[PDB]
């Protein structure tokens, strides 16, 4: 249960983005909007698991810039296949985050 | 006289429905179970097959019949080697 | 020798942008190769007819800038996003047409309003088509693809207005079949005094072949006049005659019109990086304003009769 | 101008009122609502964290489908069915049969919340949930439909849930328990929280990774799009759980989660486990079943469960051992009894595959490998009669899946039995027995397929009789070895 | 033995249609397995709570037909096509909201109209939500998937109306912040006489658990009353008070309402294949009509005060 | 209710009027309009057979793009670039470079008609045509853009038309002649009728078949969608031709068609010919280049031309011989001079491929096969210096493509020369010379790349100097053998 | 030129439909709406060439029936990649046809 | 003294720019052309290479220079075997 313990004791939060035109822009956005956080990316081809420690923010303004076309925050749902963390979403950004620290 | 039990054979992967007879010996029951196991998912081996209530420490005597054993139908047994 | 270079993240011409290139940048910028060679716009004999045409009406324009390509549609529209927006607007207009027809809107307009529409509204198809033709000319002559793109969309928008007008002319005729709706528009455009200022204006504008003069006359003089002297007075007249559909339709067309004005203004701002261009642009406005003013006066005189 | 959603959203969910013409309990009966005596006013603090509104929903969902359908259309001629490994085609058959009509059933769970939850936000989000599951059911009938003309087993995308086939019964026993068979609050906890943020990621995203590796983009694109809906409506669970805890019902909440997770686990172990470690071609196994479990259930789901303030399940250590072991046995059995399935299981034990298994599950060869050795020897000697069963497996009275254990060198198998109201039940785990004991009225008079066989309800009482009872309508529909034993040529 | 059979062109249950199965047929028909086993709707103990609930409130309904599954939505809507239609309608409503707000429509309504809206319009969110909850109940209890599907869409449509009402309540409050808009709707729903007939009607309707009675009361009695006694009088009042937005919005909602009536009528026609069902349906209408009539009277009395 | 298009369509195109403030000729100058003196009133009988209207257009075109983009998005990870035969990647590079910015140029041809055609229906359909070509130009920049980061040759999707590279000059000489360089009526006949109902089917549908065989659905789906627009706006040509014939201008009409078809043919022979018979992997060749020609140009286009009342071109028999021969030589030359191209040509002469060629073109081996034998022997003996040219090919003064003939056993090559205004020109065919003579002012002072080289305009006057002149900015950008000569391992 | 002569001397008319959801429905429609004509189909994977002698009609009503969902004639453009014959199109059908007989 | 011509070599597939010299013999011109053809796309062979104006029936004498031939620059010639 060492393996299982270690797996459980993580604070990774962030979007799982399905294969498509949002993958690269969301990775770039995670990097830009969370400076001083390391962004991790696990590529499973059909989806990409993007994470930071404790909290990861995606702003609409930055995603729109990285995507290269007009973008409303609600459209992220088209490609947000899952996520780690609790979610706090509005017209301006989405925040993935944990209340606890494991 | 049909007597259904559920049987787990030593080194198999599952429990199966094996219908034995009320007057079968614990040598015969072990045969009827083996038929569905040995040479199918279990390698054959030397030794004497024995019957016991599931995960019991007690083995039934080879000559004892199921009727004499006090087993109830649909109860679970194991077939194992001495 | 040559040198070795690695792949670039975008087109070589955009590779020195600070920002990540947008969809607009990628598909819109620096696409007119015909501006590359001043002696031979097109890959033919340098003195072929079209090469002479372009050297005279584009290259030799008094409106001058050393980097027209740098122009940016302030809306940054591409084909894809234009269609999304306009399908939105046309679906809305279709919904209005359908529901107002269900409610028999046309039957409840003020008595005689059909005659005002037959005279002042339906022949707009000619005016809008002139805007369409003229927009296409600026498209083909503009010295940057980002400019031509705004003109392509404006040409489409002009046909959009034309089409609205055709549809409504026919529909109105179903309720008022004795007003010449869909029947006498060509004669009105050709002979009715109220239409003659506009017709003279457009015939002459359509023969301004310099790309710079074409743009200025069309987008800075003619089109703003149509907004202030045609679209809005019509909305007011409709209000006074219990036509509640026309003001809503015109509001949707005005969205297009403000968009044309927006990019036009942005092109002016770009041009004015060259201080010489102020007098050039100002001169063309002063040249065409009188025709534009006379066109509006005649039209308004007709409308309020 | 338009006004932003945050300015008017509260009014969309200001819909609770104090009943006067019937009582609160008449309007929200506990058997359907499951409010646990918590007063209406307390439910107004419910705050769905993944919001949407009707105009946004129809527009966004329109766009989701346009892409799903466009991709399917553009790839019709990609030769997936014709050129795919048959193990992959069986994966499709299994998925669509086990899922399409269960998705449509999920509409009812969402509907139960839309009518009977005391929380206004829950009733609105459940309305979108109803729409989502409608989408999912319709997509997953529409997509396999073109394959009917190729293979009668694809008929099961529609037929499965109408049948008494053993896997269909296992699916229905589970979904009727967590989705359609309980009160709105139980649905919120067991379905939207436990199953939908817990396990479905395995089948709709884990499997999508394998699908992309196998070059089946129609399917990978489809199921990943479906999961974007799941991610939204699944977020109805967390706030209900938080509300229960705040109102002194943590123990009740924990129990519901504990039950739902184990129930989902056993079903996923029998269907997704074999897909990921055996049917999916080796070169297409993005990760092992266990690896995906550790990513999705342990690394993601359990961590989220702890963040909300619940505890690891009491059966934690049993669950971890089960992840190492259970699906290997389930696979072995599904294949040996392949003729009772509506897909063609692949054995997946070529030497190259057994090396992968040994690497992913040290000790595999000395256990399951022992049974596969016997099976393989028979195949190589054309002793095919020994490769097909002549009796029924014993079946769990909870999961409806056969009773299994670890075979081979360190043989170990345990059945967990129970006498109750004059009847003898058998369970495949400690947890399955515990689930039964949590709510006996839900289960006590249910008879599993083998109970029925022994009770005279399956006529004739034979293997053939059972196959007919399970709804097989032709010979072609019954499961066979995916490669027609061609794999033995590698042994 | 079994027999050998070839692949079928469609689902085994549709294989005997003369016609090629449509998208609707393929994805909508015969999906309730819970109707297969009369003793055990759900795959659990036959006497589990939900199994008893369904045996009483679905299986035992006096409304009886031996093939409910044969029912067909006359519109044959599926999820995909519903969203296409409603995105069309909602985009149109959004366009109306945006343009009327641009024109400050709310400021030009007749003096006091805000008070009429605060009292008679905004608390509609409660009524529409009741329709939403009730629609979901019929969904989960109906004995055929084609029936439940119409109910799913109707549940969504009910939330659509609720959402319109929420949006407009807030918007109106921006122009009229002193009328209790968005503040006093719960109290009005609970205490205002004009609302009490409707509230009593819905509380009681929501406790009719037989699937047949639920459907008849909701779709044949309550909903038609709302159309004739709420939606249309509101349009008339709006007309009299220079509210030009509300009639257009209500027209779009009425499209939904007529659709609900269409499928309801089609379900009645199917049921009436069993002559016994006439008295059953007629009996339920006679039962609920008085409550419905009293609800409308009180509401109209309030509206015209 | 809504009223059907047929009831109001006539009003959308009731837009001709009698000018009064300027003359008809001032408003429609012959150099831009090309009405050939036909009075305005005669042009009102013009009836576009493939109609649409603005509201329908934006809705339908919205749907076309949604699918094109959705498919591209869903297949990003399909490993096309990484796993495709490099011959296929070069096919993409060639297509996008030769086409994207020419599509955008086509907007101007459509614009020329929208402003200057006397036919009202033509001016409206040309407006949609402007929009269509905008679509096409933007799609075909957007799609290859992601590949910039992988390979500098993809930069040429944008750069080609800005360059003096020989193929880019051949593309521009052609498109500037038929699209941007002539009056509206000439555009209608040469572009919309001849090129757009004639040849583009070869590149946008013939190539799509190969693309689908190669498993590149992003591309096949893209170009086939593009061609649905072509099919509509190309229908502006037929009615103009019918009108000309009715008004005594059949001879003029026939000449324009004859010219445009030959001009398009030579360009397609150099770009599409090698793609279809050499770059495209053998297993992906749905049909040979000649076979596609016989389907699209002879079977479909020519039959349509006859149906409208025109005649087979005077050069018919020359054209048929050319189909058998020309592209084989063009391919050979494009490959030998591969370093001047922005794609990597594949030789496509493995023994297996040469058998296919012999079957599709009896006598191939005794002709082109003779040159490939020499090339192959050198490759197998590492005499690589003999596999790269040390001079320039002689170039046609019309097509801008090198002067070729049939090599080997029955060697035959002919140049068609002309003295004109004190200058000596060389043409690659009888027809190319005839085209020049139809309109000398259009061509007489144009200098082909080699004319420039000899006239001192290319400095330094060397192979390197020429490569720099052609716009190559790094070593990587210049063409190489697609497989880095790995094919020789099959010889 | 025998090969070329024969190829030219045809009277084949009808739609070329790009790969997608319209292929099978259009083939079925061609068969149903032109009884007593033989419909030929050439499958090139990325497109299908569908033809009859002299004339080939596709009605909106029949295409809608074979397609299985609501359909307006103008939508055919989405998948009509090319066609042989002259075209006559309206809200109710499209007709592919030749004036001459070769 | 540079003299450009365009040359077609027997059994090659194209015409190429070959720059010869005003005073080269028709034996030398044939060499300068061959350099760009033989062993590249044309198999080497016995025989005497000769020069002629394109598709002419007349061969130039082997000893004659281009200056003496009356050829103009940029004119087309063939190189062939007797
Ligand atoms: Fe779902
Ligand atoms: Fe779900
Ligand atoms: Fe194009
Ligand atoms: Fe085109």
């Amino acid at each position: 249960s060492t393996l299982a313990d270690q797996a459980l004791h993580n604070n990774n939060v962030g979007p799982i983005i399905r294969a498509g035109d949002l993958v690269e822009p969301v990775i770039e956005t995670a990097e830009i909007d969370n400076p001083g956080k390391e962004i991790t990316v696990e590529d499973r081809r059909a989806y990409v698991r993007i994470a930071a420690e404790g909290e990861l923010i995606l702003t609409r303004k930055t995603l729109e810039e990285q995507l290269g076309r007009p973008f409303n925050m609600q459209e992220l749902e088209i490609n947000l296949a899952s996520f780690a963390g609790q979610i706090q979403a509005d017209e301006d950004q989405i925040r993935f985050y944990f209340d606890k620290t494991m | 006289s049909a007597f259904p039990v559920h049987a787990a054979f030593e080194k198999d992967f599952l429990v199966q429905l094996v219908v034995v007879d009320l007057n079968d010996s614990m040598d015969q029951v072990a045969e009827k179970v083996a038929y569905h196991c040995v040479n199918r998912r279990v390698a054959p081996r030397e030794g004497v097959m024995r019957v016991r209530k599931h995960r019991s420490t007690e083995l039934f005597p080879r000559d004892m019949t199921i009727a004499e054993s006090g087993l109830n139908p649909t109860e679970v047994i194991d077939v194992v080697f001495e | 020798s040559f040198e070795s270079k690695k792949p670039m993240r975008t087109w070589s011409h955009l590779a020195e942008m600070r920002k990540k290139p947008s969809e607009y940048d990628i598909v819109s910028r620096k696409l007119h190769y015909s501006t590359n060679n001043p002696d031979s716009p097109w890959e033919l004999s340098p003195d072929s007819p079209m090469n002479l045409w372009y050297k005279q009406y584009r290259n030799a324009s008094p409106l001058k800038h050393d980097n027209w390509d740098a122009f940016t549609d302030p809306d940054q529209l591409v084909y894809r996003t234009y269609n999304l927006m306009q399908d939105g607007q046309e679906s809305y207009v279709q919904s209005l047409f359908d529901q107002f027809n269900e409610r028999e809107h046309d039957q409840m307009v003020r008595e005689g309003w059909e005659h005002t529409m037959a005279r002042c509204y339906s022949p707009l198809r000619y005016l809008f088509h002139c805007l369409q033709m003229s927009s296409a000319y600026v498209q083909q002559m503009a010295p940057a693809s980002t400019i031509s793109n705004c003109c392509i969309l404006q040409t489409a928008d002009s046909l959009r207005w034309l089409t609205h007008t055709a549809y409504r002319t026919h529909e109105l005729s179903l309720t008022y079949p004795d007003a010449g709706l869909g029947e006498h528009e060509r004669e009105l455009w050709e002979k009715e005094p109220g239409w003659q200022g506009l017709r003279e204006l457009m015939e002459k504008q359509l023969t301004a072949f310099d790309w710079g003069e074409a743009f200025v006359s069309l987008n800075l003089v003619v089109k703003p006049m149509i907004v202030e002297s045609i679209f809005k007075p019509l909305q007011q007249q409709a209000w006074e005659n219990n036509d509640t559909l026309l003001p809503l339709l015109i509001d949707s067309q005005l969205k297009d019109a403000e968009r044309h004005s927006r990019w036009s203004k942005a092109l002016v701002k770009h041009a004015l990086e060259n201080p010489d261009n102020h007098a050039v642009i100002e001169g063309w406005i002063e040249k065409w304003r009188p025709l534009a003013d006379r066109a509006a006066e005649a039209y308004l005189s007709m409308l309020s009769s | 101008a338009m006004h932003p959603r945050k300015d008017w959203y509260e009014l969309t969910r200001a819909t609770n009122w104090t009943p006067s013409y019937v009582t609160e309990e008449q309007l929200f009966p506990e058997r359907m609502s499951g409010h646990m005596g918590i007063p209406l006013e307390k439910w107004e603090s419910y705050d769905e964290p993944y919001k949407t509104s009707y105009p946004e929903y129809v527009s966004i969902q329109r766009e989701k489908d346009a892409g799903a359908y466009s991709v399917k259309a553009a790839l019709e001629r990609a030769k997936i069915y014709e050129n795919s490994d048959p193990g992959w085609i069986s994966t499709l058959k299994s998925h669509y049969g086990a899922i399409a009509v269960g998705e449509y059933a999920a509409v009812t769970g969402e509907g139960r919340m839309a009518r009977f939850s005391k929380a206004p936000g829950n009733r609105n989000m459940a309305t979108f949930g109803m729409m989502d599951e409608l989408r999912h059911g319709q997509l997953q009938l529409f997509f396999p439909h073109e394959y009917c003309k190729k293979d009668r087993q694809f008929d099961w995308a529609w037929r499965a849930y109408h049948s008494n086939e053993w896997a269909a019964i296992a699916a229905k026993h589970f979904f009727d328990d967590i989705i359609t068979g309980r009160d709105a609050i139980s649905v919120a906890i067991m379905l939207t929280f436990s199953f939908e943020t817990g396990f479905t990621n395995m089948q709709f995203l884990g499997l999508a990774a394998d699908a992309a590796e196998a070059g089946d983009y129609t399917f990978a694109n489809l199921i990943s799009s479906i999961q974007t809906d799941e991610s939204r409506h699944a977020q109805q669970g967390g706030p209900a759980l938080q509300l229960l805890i705040e109102n002194g019902k943590r123990e009740e909440a924990q129990k519901k989660v504990d039950m739902a997770i184990w129930r989902a686990w056993r079903l996923f172990a029998v269907l997704t486990g074999p897909v990921m470690d055996y049917y999916t071609p080796l070169e297409d196994r993005s990760q092992s079943f266990k690896e995906f479990m550790y990513e999705w259930i342990i690394g993601q789901f359990e961590r989220s469960l702890i963040d909300l303030g619940l505890d690891k399940p009491w059966y934690w250590d049993l669950f971890l051992k089960d992840i190492d072991e259970l699906h290997h046995s389930y696979h072995m059995g599904v294949w040996y009894w392949r003729t009772t399935a509506w897909w063609n299981p692949a054995a997946g034990v070529t030497p190259e595959e057994r090396d992968w298994l040994e690497e992913k599950y040290p000790g595999w060869n000395k256990r399951w490998g022992r049974c596969w050795d016997v099976i393989t020897e028979n195949v190589l000697n054309d002793r095919m009669d020994l490769v097909s069963p002549e009796t029924l497996p014993s079946v769990c009275n909870m999961s409806q899946i056969p009773l299994v254990g670890v075979p081979g060198d360190d043989w170990n198998i345990e059945v967990f039995s129970l006498e109750h109201n004059g009847r003898l039940y058998h369970f495949g785990s400690e947890v399955d027995r515990w689930v039964f004991q949590q709510d006996p009225v839900q289960y006590q008079n249910h008879m599993n397929i083998v109970d029925r066989f022994l009770a005279g309800q399956i006529q004739p009482m034979t293997l053939e009789g059972a196959l007919k009872y399970m709804g097989f309508q032709s010979i072609e529909e019954m499961g066979k070895d995916a490669h027609d034993f061609a794999w033995a040529d590698k042994c």
